[PDB]
């Protein structure tokens, strides 16, 4: 439709496309220490080979 | 009116028309997998021959359960396509511009 | 929606906004023309009649 709010805002449910371009930020906010990953992998291997 | 730029709804329309065609092979695949699982079960039940009336019961129960899962599998298969029709994501990996 | 092509309303809604600005000077022009007609009538009336 016409009569769009060209000046005042970026708004009117166009905020949701930010969430769809903000969720890609939450997916990389998470972090891990690689030393814990290596320790966990080592124990995963030692626990898969039982004897 | 007269366009300055190529309209975007033609792209969406054509994509939807082509995507709708995928439902058939997915159901064929599901039916093939169900058949293969039934074959494997009926092979596994050969060893249970020392006793009668226990091989039929175990085949009946496992076969019935496997067939019952047909409904839930087909429903999820249809939903994963309706989800691919609801929205049109052009920011994945594509020819941006042009 | 994700944008593939520039929408045509992004042109139209800027052009309409630019066009609305010219209502005022046209009315100023009309008022000035009326002023000149009044001045001319005064010259043709007050100065030549006793």
């Amino acid at each position: 439709g016409d009569q769009i709010d060209t000046y005042e805002l970026s708004g009117g449910a166009r905020i949701n496309r930010i969430f769809h371009e903000r969720f890609p930020f939450e997916l990389v906010k998470m972090e891990f220490d690689e030393k814990e990953l290596r320790r966990e992998i080592s124990y995963a291997i030692k626990n898969i080979h039982g004897i | 009116r007269t366009g300055l730029f190529t309209p975007d709804m033609a792209f969406e329309t054509i994509v939807k028309k082509q995507v709708k065609k995928i439902r058939e092979p997915c159901l064929k695949c599901v039916d093939m997998v169900i058949s293969e699982l039934i074959s494997t079960v009926r092979q596994c039940t050969k060893k249970l021959q020392q006793y009668p009336r226990l091989r039929e019961e175990m085949e009946r129960i496992v076969t019935t359960h496997i067939r019952e899962r047909e409904g839930r599998t087909k429903e999820q298969v249809m939903l994963l396509i309706d989800i691919e029709l609801a929205y049109m994501n052009t920011n994945h990996e594509d020819f941006i511009g042009f």
